[PDB]
RNA sequence: GUGCUGAAAGCAUAUAGGCACGAAAUUUACCUUAAGAUAUUUCUUAAAUAUACGUAAGAAAAUAUUACGUUAAUAGGCUUA
RNA sequence: CAGGCUAAUUUGCGCAAGAGUGUACAAAAUGAGUGCGCGGUUUGGCACCUCGGCUUGACUAAUCCUCAUGGAUGCAGAAACUAUGUAGGGUACGACUGUUCGUCGAUUAAAAAGUUACAUGAGCUGGGUUAAAUACGUCGUGAGACAGUAUGGUU
RNA sequence: GUAUGUCAAAAGGGAAACAGCCCAGAACAAGAGUUAAGGUUCCAAAAUUAUUAUUAAGUGAAAUAAAGAAAGUUUUUAUA
């Protein structure tokens, strides 16, 4: 993969851990393939994984830098993981140091955002809540994940921060899933840019 | 989506995929377009 | 029709195998037969008109080792195992371009 | 007729063997090189090697009219080895003479009500001679789903090492050895 | 197969082998499953053994008439409590009336004997949830067991019709009665298709036979009425069986369970009215070994002309 | 099976594999420890007197 | 049918891998019947127990099922409402 | 008559290709003459082999309603069209006809189909077909006959 | 109609079951006997026997459904 041999530049304050091969025992498989833990640590946070074993990690501290390789390059399987595994990486290296962000814009007539707190549904102490008001009998309230934070610079507009970006992205279609955008007249939520051409009428 | 036996591509966006294969079932063979979606298509039956 | 002879289109390798050795075993008779008759420098004419258009075991190809010329068919090919008393009669060669 | 003149006490005695599922096996594997890819038997492959105990085709008094099978405990059947998609693909059918009451379930559906010794005994039971002896031999059929089980005092032993523990060879060796000192 | 998919023997014993803790999948099947899949519908509290007394009509002091079933409760005992660890489920066994010592076995004669408690007439389970649910045994259930307003379940037996034809049994329409039919006008026609159906009667084909005198379940009853004294608990509506046998209220599985305040208010009055029970009940659990070891020994005749 | 002949094939059981190595061009003589219980008659080499001559090593190790 | 992440294939992709939404069908739940492990600080050394007989019945073609038999309201009669 | 073989045909379907229609624009809808097939409902071939209604079901899914859903210059909404999942339940009442079928009235969320000996007469019915009687028309020299018609006729 | 065979009047082995197909013509027994067709993980006598490749669909494995579609995969031949 051209994504897999380009090396990784960590910036300043961004730790990378690399563990030894392990193997959790499961009882209902004979042979569970080793893994390694990676743990990419940084000012906003921390995130791991477990990579498979056939990809190998030259973590050059003095250079500031992690190339990804693996032992066969003709297994198909080792290809594909070799560019998943590096794509990751770079969400992560990027995610703790600098945060990934998704905007949301709600348009129609009506349609609003607030962040408040629930006590009554919280999942963890201290949740917010995103309430949206969409044109429908009820209100729609949806509980941000531990680790995220929301906020409404405008009441037409919301903004989610965090340090996973799967997470992010995975919560902003948990919202935009109440009101996709229509061809007709363009209501709906908006997710980083997306737009929608128009209709004739 | 329309159901076809001879699933093509009419524009140069449409695209080949197949779908909905898991540890069950094989899927089938899809036509997506960003363009027109007038030109998803789906190769093969339930 | 609704009475079942079940035949199936193609031979399984042990029927194969066996088919190999038959016409091996043709080919054995045949030169055993030649050969004893070079001794004598003598001939028959249906031992020079078998060496002459007939192949060898080793000189055929599996096409025609395991199947026949059928005008009936697809493709014009048939299984040998189709031909009555295939065990026991000899067919190797089939017309040119089939 | 002197090859059958004797004590026949030990021959037709029941043999307790165990067997793991998650062990691996160069002999019932497909795959044999390189040592470290050797599986474990196949379902398949496991349960005809057993149905051949249960039977008792491995003694060489074997008799189809007696019953002269041996017990076989399994362990580990909750990592049952399959090939491909057996585990989400096939299909275990059942009817009771009444239209419309026919019960279909895949493997792991059944391996999630009644776990992966189901499926091992009705692999098993498949096997074997379909015969008033059938239900006898498939009751011999020890399987478990994880390490523990009720026979570890009942699997046979030779020296206090019981048959596929690390030193079970060297026991059954040095008795042999001591068993050539008579005329 | 015997019953359902499993092969296995009737008098294995594996269960105790196969266990969670050792790294195993939870199995969909056993009684741990079973519970955790009724969970919701479980009731909290224990019900009621009651007597069918008869029908009526609830008049309201503004216009209300709502009919309405009456049901007493005739001394009715906790007798056993049936835990997971001894039993593989929550339930509490009430009793209900009483019976002549010389009609009661032996068997269950001492069986009452190690719990202080006098012969009853009818035993039933009601399962609960959990250990919460569990009382102490040898307490009366009152009708202020339950609150007017709750809605409850009344299982009972139905009254018995005897052998029945297909129209009183299954509804069948019956064929004509006077255009030409001959000797058929409740009859059940025709009983399957011809060859290409089988050429046999398909199991489940419904043909007359007896009906009636089994169980019946009715849900979602609210109580009207509820008198100590008189020890009756009036629900709406009908309920199984005829006058004078016994049916079983408890609260109703498809509705929350009632307020915790007052699943804590009954508990608390049970102690009130019987703060000895657990008292009473060792000494009678004590005796039941003297007079057990004298059975044994011989000398039960001993013990009976002390005093 | 219908016959008795046939009957006797299908419960036919092979001899021991020691036996099928059969020897060429000499007779042979090989050591065929069976997996049996002896009798009683094996008297053991502690079980005979100082003079019987037949005392002598394993037959392992006269091999 | 609709997605998030995301490579093989620098892009793209809800295709591999990792997650998710989603139906009067399915499963569970609910109800009945069957099943009969199990439980009781239960009973029994020639019994415990069950049956027969008699009065019956929440039962009822036979059978079966559930009670009672004088220390008894099982049926009938009588008395009162 | 039914079953079996076959599948020309069918009031049974699918796929491929795309003349053309769609103000524009092939594939929203529509689809000439065709090709490659499935299926076993209709009318037939062969000769292995000498009706309808009522009652009570079971099964199929190529779906009339109800549930989820893609497409729709031709999806504003509503309603409908097309298509993908899906057979749990429902699909009624009456007049005419011996009728299945068909026509019609009036409601309905809808008033859809098929297999099972065109399910079911040792479960019922006997109106149709339907032997003896009889008449009409037609045919026959006539006795009689008719894929005709009419009344009646041991289930 | 013609040519050849079997059945008819032919048992036995193979084709799951089988008048007509593939072997082979039953006078009666014995044999780990020698073979035919056909097979050799278990039912079930005999290989979980060796070599090189393909398939990932339980495709298939003893009765080939078609035209056709398609960044499924492999090989070869051209080519950047
Ligand atoms: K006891
Ligand atoms: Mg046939
Ligand atoms: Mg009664
Ligand atoms: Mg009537
Ligand atoms: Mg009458
Ligand atoms: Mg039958
Ligand atoms: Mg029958
Ligand atoms: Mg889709
Ligand atoms: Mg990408
Ligand atoms: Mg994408
Ligand atoms: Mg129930
Ligand atoms: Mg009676
Ligand atoms: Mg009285
Ligand atoms: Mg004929
Ligand atoms: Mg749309
Ligand atoms: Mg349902
Ligand atoms: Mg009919
Ligand atoms: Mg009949
Ligand atoms: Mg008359
Ligand atoms: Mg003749
Ligand atoms: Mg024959
Ligand atoms: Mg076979
Ligand atoms: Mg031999
Ligand atoms: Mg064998
Ligand atoms: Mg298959
Ligand atoms: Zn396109």
């Amino acid at each position: 993969s051209k994504l897999g041999r380009t090396p990784l530049s960590i910036p300043p304050g961004v730790e990378i851990t690399i563990g030894e091969p392990f193997v959790k025992r499961d009882m209902t498989q004979w042979k569970q393939q080793p893994k390694r833990k990676i743990t990419v640590q940084g000012p906003l946070g921390q995130l791991e994984m477990d990579i498979p074993d056939f990809i190998k990690i030259d973590h050059d501290a003095e250079a500031r830098r992690a190339t990804l390789s693996v032992a066969n390059r003709d297994e198909k399987e080792q290809r594909e993981m070799w560019g998943t595994t590096w794509a990751y990486l770079n969400r992560f290296i990027m995610g703790v140091s600098e945060g990934h962000t998704a905007v949301l814009r709600l348009v129609g007539i009506g349609y609003r955002a607030t962040i408040d707190t629930r006590p009554e549904k919280e999942e963890y102490p201290g949740q917010q809540f995103v309430c949206l008001k969409l044109g429908f009998s009820h209100p729609v309230e949806m509980g941000v994940p531990k680790g995220m934070k929301a906020s409404t610079p405008q009441p037409t507009r919301i903004l989610l921060e965090g340090i996973n970006r799967e997470q992010v992205m995975t919560f902003a279609a948990d919202i935009r899933r109440w009101r996709v955008p229509e061809p007709y007249k363009g209501k709906g939520i908006f997710v980083n840019g997306e737009t929608i051409k128009l209709k004739q009428k | 989506m329309k159901v076809h036996s001879a699933i093509k591509k009419r524009c140069e966006h449409c695209k080949v995929v197949r779908r909905k294969a898991n540890k069950r079932q094989n899927g089938y063979l899809y036509i997506i377009c960003p363009a027109n979606p007038r030109h998803k298509q789906r190769q093969g039956y339930r | 029709g609704g009475l079942l002879w079940k035949i199936p289109w193609r031979m399984s390798k042990f029927q194969k195998l066996r088919q190999r050795r038959r016409l091996r075993a043709v080919d054995n008779v045949v030169a055993t037969i030649e050969n004893a008759l070079a001794k004598k420098g003598e001939t028959v004419k249906a031992v020079e008109r078998w060496r002459a258009e007939m192949p060898t075991e080793a000189e055929m190809l599996p096409k025609d080792k395991y199947t026949i010329f059928d005008r009936k068919e697809k493709r014009y090919r048939k299984g040998i195992h189709k031909l009555p008393k295939w065990t026991r009669v000899s067919q190797r060669v089939n017309p040119p371009g089939y | 007729m002197s090859q059958t003149v004797g004590a026949t006490r030990l021959a037709y005695s029941r043999v307790w063997h165990h067997i793991s599922a998650v062990t691996p096996h160069p002999t019932l594997s497909t795959i044999k090189a390189p040592s470290e890819a050797i599986t474990p038997p196949s379902l398949g492959r496991l349960a005809s090697r057993i149905a051949t105990i249960l039977m008792g085709k491995h003694k060489p008094i074997w008799d189809p009219s007696t019953d002269c099978g041996d017990y076989v405990v399994v362990t580990n059947c909750a990592g049952l080895y399959t090939t491909g998609h057996k585990k989400w693909r096939k299909t275990y059918y059942r009817h009771n003479t009444r239209p419309g009451s026919l019960q279909a379930i895949t493997m792991d559906a059944l391996m999630e009500k009644h776990g992966g010794a189901e499926v091992l005994r009705k692999a098993v039971s498949g096997m074997l001679p379909k015969n008033r002896l059938r239900d006898k031999r498939l009751a011999r059929l020890k399987a478990f789903e994880g390490d523990a089980h009720p026979y570890k005092e009942n699997l046979v032993r030779f020296g206090g090492k019981v048959v596929g523990a690390p030193g079970w060879e060297e026991a059954v060796k040095a008795i042999r050895e001591a068993d050539m000192e008579r005329l | 197969v015997k019953y359902g998919w499993s092969t296995l023997p009737k008098r294995s014993r594996p269960t105790r082998f196969n266990q969670v803790t050792q790294g195993l999948p939870a199995p969909t099947s056993g009684p741990a499953a079973a519970l955790k899949r009724r969970e919701k519908t479980t009731p909290l509290r224990t019900g009621v053994l009651a007597v069918k007394k008869g029908m009526t009509v609830f008049m309201g002091r503004t216009g209300a008439r709502i009919p309405c079933t009456v049901l007493q409760l005739d001394r009715v005992q906790v007798v056993a409590n049936k835990t997971r660890a001894k039993n593989g489920y929550w339930a509490v066994q009430v009793g209900l009336g009483e019976r002549r010592a010389e009609n009661v076995g032996a068997p269950q004669l001492g069986y009452y004997e190690a719990k202080g408690i006098p012969p009853k007439q009818t035993l039933a389970e009601f399962k609960v949830r959990n250990q919460d649910g569990l009382l102490p045994v040898g307490v009366q259930l009152f009708p202020d067991w339950f609150h007017v307003g709750q809605v409850v379940d009344v299982r009972g037996i139905t009254r018995g019709m005897g052998f029945a034809g297909g129209m009183k049994r299954h509804g069948f329409a019956g064929q004509e009665a006077s255009h030409g039919n001959s000797l058929n006008h409740r009859t059940i026609g025709s009983v399957g298709g011809s060859q290409g159906s089988g050429s046999r009667v398909l199991p489940g084909k419904k043909m007359p036979g007896r009906m009636g005198a089994q169980q019946h379940t009715v849900q979602n009853l609210p109580i009207l009425m509820v008198d100590n004294e008189l020890g009756i608990v009036v629900v709406k509506g009908a309920v199984a069986g005829h006058k004078g046998a016994v049916v079983k209220v408890q609260d109703a599985v498809k509705k929350a369970p009632p307020p915790e305040e007052f699943v804590e208010a009954t508990k608390q009055l049970l102690n009130e009215r019987f703060p000895d029970a657990e008292e009473k009940l060792q000494a009678a659990r004590k005796l039941h070994l003297e007079l057990k070891e004298a059975r044994r020994q011989g000398l039960i005749d001993s013990l009976i002309k002390n005093g | 099976q219908s016959t008795a002949n046939r009957t006797k094939r299908m419960l036919n059981i092979p001899p021991h594999e020691s036996f099928l190595n059969v020897p060429v061009e000499g007779d042979r003589i090989i050591f065929n420890p069976p997996s049996s219980e002896a009798s009683v008659y094996h008297t053991p080499f502690k079980f005979l007197p100082r003079s019987d001559p037949r005392r002598r090593a394993n037959i392992y190790k006269l091999f």
